[PDB]
RNA sequence: UUUUUUUUUUUUUUUU
RNA sequence: UUAAAGGAAUUGACGGAAGGGCACCACCAGGAGUGGAGCCUGCGGCUUAAUUUGACUCAACACGGGAAACCUCACCCGGCCCGGACACGGACAGGAUUGACAGAUUGAUAGCUCUUUCUCGAUUCCGUGGGUGGUGGUGCAUGGCCGUUCUUAGUUGGUGGAGCGAUUUGUCUGGUUAAUUCCGAUAACGAACGAGACUCUGGCAUGCUAACUAGUUACGCGACCCCCGAGCGGUAACUUCUUAGAGGGACAAGUGGCGUUCAGCCACCCGAGAUUGAGCAAUAACAGGUCUGUGAUGCCCUUAGAUGUCCGGGGCUGCACGCGCGCUACACUGACUGGCUCAGCGUGUGCCUACCCUACGCCGGCAGGCGCGGGUAACCCGUUGAACCCCAUUCGUGAUGGGGAUCGGGGAUUGCAAUUAUUCCCCAUGAACGAGGAAUUCCCAGUAAGUGCGGGUCAUAAGCUUGCGUUGAUUAAGUCCCUGCCCU
């Protein structure tokens, strides 16, 4: 059988969302993967202000 | 043979809070869940669960927070009982918004309109010492349009700094059949000088003064 | 958009595989009333054949669990 | 369409053994996440445990990537559909408090 | 042996290290300053929105990163009674010797 | 000093 | 033939109506421009097997953080897979359920199908249902979020008066302010949100705090210069520069003038600064956008020959055209070549699932390579020896050496793959373009503008965007004509 082929070691599609397995907008690297989406939900909680 | 740097363990210690609160409200939502702390010791690490009912909390032999214990071990890897839970039961259950804006779900799902269960809930929030209160409900509430419905107690601050510190947001989502609800809840916590029930920074316009000295003051 | 499909036709049913065999299978030969003769060969030790047999082919000798093909001319 | 046949005796081994099945939804295809408790990757996972999902033996529970999965006293009560097997044990969260 | 108190905000860190100074200097230790390190800012900045509509709008996340460093040259033993603090959950500690 | 026109229907109401 | 026409009266809105004000998304006085050329990149229209789709005044058009070789990917063309959970029932193969060598076949080394026949050990398989999955539809079914009305000062209720009432009075004649900001008058009384107050940053500073992950002065050793106790850079105490905590420091306080007992405004001394930049940000809405951020979701649609899913190509790039944001330019205040010379944010590896930054030496003309070394960081790159600028040379008004697209040939480098796009470099080719019509944008002091660097995307990666600096003007300090807003 032939389920993966394509190594997908890098480029976008090995780029995966942490919060909701999203890979389309991109996703930063901090330590952190996210969405921009749900990153404005979680801020509050993994502790970014604005000031 | 690990370590990352300052500027990375930060952050990944801020998505493990995440990651382990909203976790514990999203299979936590049939009490009354407030929140966490998290406290880290280079022996054992505890989980403060800062709950409504800790008997549902403990359950029938002590099994839910052993169970939930062995849930956070096996993802995270801190084996050999290093992570320790305890919950703590929360004495103001109306002034933590999360917990009422909770308990207003369980209501609103089996029936209990929605004019009954908001004056319910605020007249409840408004005796538990809250200075002023909001209770928003949006969704499809009799009719095809979204009716939006606004619900304002008392005394309500709105802009510069203090909210973040004086507004106790809650934001949650109710699904019925006539499609989703949002609610939204914000409590501006009583200035109590001492103590863990409202904040100890008092308003920068609310200025307080003492009252007049004496009286007395003639020579001899 | 509001695009509509349908079969075109020039790929028919191929069906998945229905597995024929008889309706038994019988391997084993008796000779002698007693004696044991077996008609076909055995895979060599590779932890298969000393259970597992070969099959039978034009030019082809074929393993079953572990794929060991043995062909001679 | 089966997994091995030592793969469904050890994963409610595991099960048996903790109370707690943890695993993610990453579907085996583009990438091979294996858990780190066994041998077996995650699709074997996911189809032994949405048949306990499916038949009410072993409560659900979903976090940003990741499967939980949760007991109750009726899934005790089909925790005895496993102690088919063994004699009388319970997996070690029930059973004792210090 | 020297102590990094790496923390999440001012008040916790000078707090905490105000009790370390309290609980060093009544023992016959020669202590060194709590040296400040400058502070790390790491920054996010993001659209704001789902979809691209709107005005272009920015968000911008900043946290602060606090370090002090304080020496303590001694045998270790006395360390082992320094390191058994109450300590506040936002507040890192590495000892190096 | 100018400077005119711009489809057609889409819009319902509570108990304490 | 029609279910209203109409009368007063209230609140909006609007007025090329009047009074009073405000704003560079408005103007004046100016600057840089854009629109003209080439190119990069979105959009419409063509073509297409498909050129996936949303947004269309501000409030879409370098926007979906959309920079695509495939993956992404939602679209075509072709080929696999069940992840058909789970009940009941069918065969139940007298146990035979799938996996596969070889050959044909197919791009395939796909047991996909056919020839062939070993294995597989009660999960299947067939069906009746239910269900699962969906970047399918519907943002005019919805939540959450965002933007806008709206960067202006507005908004609301309790009691009380006015009126049958809709509502009003508070919320105002006047003075003042960036402001419903205050003083005052007052059928209103006390109040609340917003503005401020608040948080961050900037500038000053103590001779508080105190420093082998930052320095400085001394004191040495040490190299050279002259030699004359000197001079330039290598290896005992104090914090001025370096970092960052507590605190202080600026309030129209002092003078004078204009001011109604005022509210406050103007000018000036002293100061570091006579106020800087942001953040947050009301009541009520749009039938604004997102079902393509989500395991946030209703309903519909599809579910085994799939709209699920992989896998191989192709594509969103395809050009007679019109439009938007931009980069390079149109040269002498300049290009070329050499020399000299000073930054600041901040980034950097075995990471919660897949990932570096570079010092040294040697090879190569360059892009690059090879060994070696450091950095999980005030420790190493890195006293970030940046560009602009400055000094010297050549060019001399010429489509010139300005201009660097077009494109021939080659060489490195990432990658699984660069061809109908990578990227970088060398040689060659050397177009339009002579400061731009109608019109329009942006802008008041470290400001516009020239210039380079860092981050986001990433492997390769900026002309985009977002922060940092560096050099650093002109003209206002005013009005309501034009655009538009707020109050009677
Ligand atoms: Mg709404
Ligand atoms: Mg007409
Ligand atoms: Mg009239
Ligand atoms: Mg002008
Ligand atoms: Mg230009
Ligand atoms: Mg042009
Ligand atoms: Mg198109
Ligand atoms: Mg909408
Ligand atoms: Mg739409
Ligand atoms: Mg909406
Ligand atoms: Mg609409
Ligand atoms: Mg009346
Ligand atoms: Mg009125
Ligand atoms: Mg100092
Ligand atoms: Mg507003
Ligand atoms: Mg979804
Ligand atoms: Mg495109
Ligand atoms: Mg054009
Ligand atoms: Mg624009
Ligand atoms: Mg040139
Ligand atoms: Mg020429
Ligand atoms: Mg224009
Ligand atoms: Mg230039
Ligand atoms: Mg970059
Ligand atoms: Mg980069
Ligand atoms: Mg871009
Ligand atoms: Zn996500």
């Amino acid at each position: 059988q032939l389920y993966w082929s394509h190594p997908r070691k890098f480029g976008q599609g090995s780029r995966s969302c942490r919060v909701c397995s999203n890979r389309h907008g991109l996703i930063r690297k901090y330590g952190l993967n996210m969405c921009r989406q749900c990153f404005r939900q979680y801020a509050k909680d993994i502790g970014f202000i604005k000031l | 043979a690990v370590q990352i740097s300052k500027k990375r363990k930060f952050v990944a210690d801020g998505i493990f809070k995440a990651e382990l609160n909203e976790f514990l409200t999203r299979e936590l939502a049939e009490d009354g869940y407030s929140g966490v702390e998290v406290r880290v010791t280079p022996t054992r690490t505890e989980i403060i669960i800062l709950a409504t009912r800790t008997q549902n909390v403990l359950g029938e032999k002590g099994r839910r927070i052993r169970e939930l214990t062995a849930v956070v071990q096996k993802r995270f890897g801190f084996p050999e009982g290093s992570v320790e839970l305890y919950a703590e039961k929360v004495a103001t259950r109306g002034l933590c918004a999360i917990a009422q804006a909770e308990s207003l779900r369980y209501k609103l799902l089996g029936g209990l309109a929605v004019r009954r269960a908001c004056y319910g809930v605020l007249r409840f929030i408004m005796e538990s010492g809250a200075k002023g209160c909001e209770v928003v409900v949006s969704g499809k509430l009799r009719g095809q349009r979204a009716k939006s419905m606004k619900f304002v107690d008392g005394l309500m601050i709105h802009s510069g700094d203090p909210v973040n510190y004086y507004v106790d947001t809650a934001v949650r989502h109710v699904l019925l059949r006539q499609g989703v609800l949002g609610i939204k809840v914000k409590i501006m916590l009583p200035w109590d000088p001492t103590g863990k029930i409202g904040p100890k920074k008092p308003l920068p316009d609310h200025v307080s003064i003492v009252e007049p000295k004496d009286e007395i003051l003639p020579t001899t | 958009k509001r695009k509509k499909k349908s079969y075109t036709t020039p790929k028919k049913n191929k069906h998945k595989r229905k597995k024929v065999k008889l309706a038994v299978l019988k391997y084993y030969k008796v000779d002698e009333n007693g004696k044991i003769s077996r008609l076909r060969r055995e895979c060599p030790s590779d932890e298969c054949g000393a259970g597992v047999f070969m099959a039978s082919h034009f030019d082809r000798h074929y393993c079953g669990k572990c794929c060991l093909t043995y062909c001679f001319n | 369409m089966l997994m091995p046949k030592k793969n469904r005796i050890a994963i409610y081994e595991l099960l048996f053994k903790e109370g707690v099945m943890v695993a993610k939804k990453d579907v085996h295809m583009p990438k091979h996440p294996e858990l780190a408790d066994k041998n077996v990757p995650n699709l074997h996972v996911m189809k032994a445990m949405q048949s306990l999902k499916s038949r009410g033996y072993v409560k659900e529970q979903f976090a940003w990537r990741h499967f939980y999965w949760y007991l109750t006293n009726e899934g005790i009560q089909y925790l005895r559909d496993y102690l088919h097997l063994p004699p009388e044990i319970v997996p070690a969260t029930l059973r004792r408090s210090r | 042996i020297r102590i990094t108190l790496t923390s999440r905000n001012v008040k916790s860190l000078e707090k905490v290290c105000a009790d370390l100074i309290r609980g060093a200097k009544e023992k016959n230790l020669k202590v060194k300053g709590p040296v400040r390190m400058p502070t790390k800012t790491l920054r996010i900045t993001t659209r704001k929105t789902p979809c691209g509509e709107g005005s272009k709008t920015w968000d911008r996340f900043q946290m602060r990163i606090h370090k002090r460093l304080i020496d303590l040259h001694s045998p270790s033993e006395i360390v082992k009674q320094i390191t058994s603090i109450s300590i506040e959950p936002g507040v890192e500690v590495e000892v190096t010797i």
